[PDB]
């Protein structure tokens, strides 16, 4: 209807967020230098239009890095930098992909991606760096 | 008035702290809220989110306090947080303000 | 609603805004909380977009 | 009243300066015994703004 | 397609842009991929272009 | 009368001059001895109002 | 015939080009090789003069 | 007669220009041999205004 509906468009296509190098400690302290990426879906387009004022990706995003930082790093705590590197399967990767999409507490945990209209659907590592003292 | 309900809203809280071992720790949090009862967010408390955020540095400091500095570094990153948003959601009872909250995740 | 530019300065170094729209000397500053309000650059300020790129915060031009 | 920017720059670094709104190239002063006065700029001073942010003095834009 | 000044200034440190068409405040970027979209100058701004010759990508003007 | 804008550097150095008024393009200045002249700024000068400050020379501006 | 300023930022770092006819945004450039084009300046560069006096680049201004 | 800037630069720091009349865009200039000439600023320079006033060279402006 003229001048009373207006239309958003969310793009259903999987989008690709990636983050910069970071540092993260492991457990016995050896500083690693991670660049990961993450792919993620809308699942649900009205709650995720609601959930982020305006639909922004940049806004998703920003949700997305501050959850996905904190259980890399809950993961990589408990975990040595051997362990980390030999680790070929993604067991890490998976288990974060798994909290990411399921949080703790057909209920949904707020804390969870699926609270908000993101889906998690890959979680990768890129490249695992030491410090250039290390190096 | 209008109150932005639905959206989710974030802060950050990061200081240097003092740790349990005589020890300094530069720390950040980041804090996702949602908002509830309006009237409550909007006739109870001047500023909420200002007050949210200093109730949220006061949790993260008092709980930084009990713990090691090796523990906060590697082990103890998943008890930090846990017990970060029961002491915030303890502290901003009395407020009674209309925030809820969502997720305390250590940064 | 309008803020004063120091006390919007002081709020982006204390990690505040999330998103500036600058028209000219107006600044439209929606801070991380979902809250919008509106400023007034005084004089040209070199340290202005230095300030506002380092601190993360989102800087928008407009037509 | 009249005031002159000399003054005005060594009343700002002895603080007693609370808040300067600028709409253009003058100043509104205002002292922190509440006795405002007006300033006027001689020439642009980059130095301006970060001396007064720098002295913790409030600063109000204009419209 | 309009994308803002920020996240311009991080695809430049990340090189992914091959040409930038500079016409006053408006910038017309093209990704290293042939992506076209179009960012805004909102403050003048003194380091973009060291950045950009640093990371040595063909900046033009128009007339 | 008029001088020139080296001779009034080079005045202002020596520290004999007491006020300086400020009319946008235009300089009238005042002599120690209550001698008034005119000088005129070759191009902006940042420098210019540093230096005046720092030998303790009175600066007035005008509407 | 047009030239990317970028490419000529590269061009006279090599030592190639004898002189530059600057009409505000617009610089006429003759190479060694007697070779003239235009190029256009995208923003102000103040390192422009700096870099085109240090590696004895002639310039000449325009009424 | 007009003298290009690069010339002009180099006969300055020769110590061999007395006088340097500023028009803006514009320059008029006597040398030490009471040789008249003019010259142009490509854009503008505060070493410029350094310079003549280092080299002890007087500098003119005008209503």
């Amino acid at each position: 209807i003229p001048f009373i509906e207006t239309v958003k468009m969310l793009d259903a296509r999987i989008q690709t967020m990636d983050n910069q190098a970071d540092r993260f400690v492991t457990k016995e302290k050896k500083d690693l230098i991670v660049d990961s990426y993450i792919k993620w879906r809308i699942s649900d387009f009205s709650r995720y239009y609601l959930a982020t004022g305006g639909g922004d990706i940049s806004q998703a995003e920003v949700l997305l890095k501050r959850k996905f930082s904190d259980r890399l790093r809950s993961e990589i705590g408990r975990l040595d930098v051997k362990d980390i590197v030999t680790d070929s399967r993604g067991r890490l990767t998976l288990e974060v992909r798994d909290a990411l999409n399921s949080g703790s507490a057909p209920v949904i945990n707020p804390n969870s991606m699926a609270a908000l209209g993101i889906e998690v659907v890959d979680v990768r590592i890129k490249q695992i760096n030491l410090p250039t003292e290390v190096s | 008035k209008p109150v932005n309900v639905e959206a989710v809203r974030e802060l950050a809280a990061s200081g240097v702290m003092l740790t349990s071992d005589e020890n300094v720790v530069r720390v950040e949090m980041n804090v996702q809220y949602r908002v509830t009862n309006p009237e409550k967010y909007l006739y109870s408390v001047t500023s909420p989110d200002d007050s949210l955020r200093q109730a949220t540095d006061s949790a993260l400091r008092g709980v930084i306090g009990k713990y090691t500095m090796d523990r906060i570094l590697t082990e103890g990153r998943t008890v930090i947080r846990s017990d970060t948003q029961r002491e915030l959601e303890e502290t901003i009872r009395p407020y009674d303000m209309g925030i809820t909250l969502l997720d305390v995740n250590f940064q | 609603r309008k803020v004063d530019y120091s006390t919007f300065l002081q709020e982006v170094n204390n990690d505040q805004v999330r998103e500036a729209r600058i028209n000219g000397r107006e600044i439209n500053v929606t801070k991380k909380d979902s809250n919008r309000y509106t400023t007034y650059i005084p004089v040209q300020d070199p340290k202005l977009l230095d300030n506002l790129l380092t601190k993360n915060v989102k800087v928008v031009g407009e037509p």
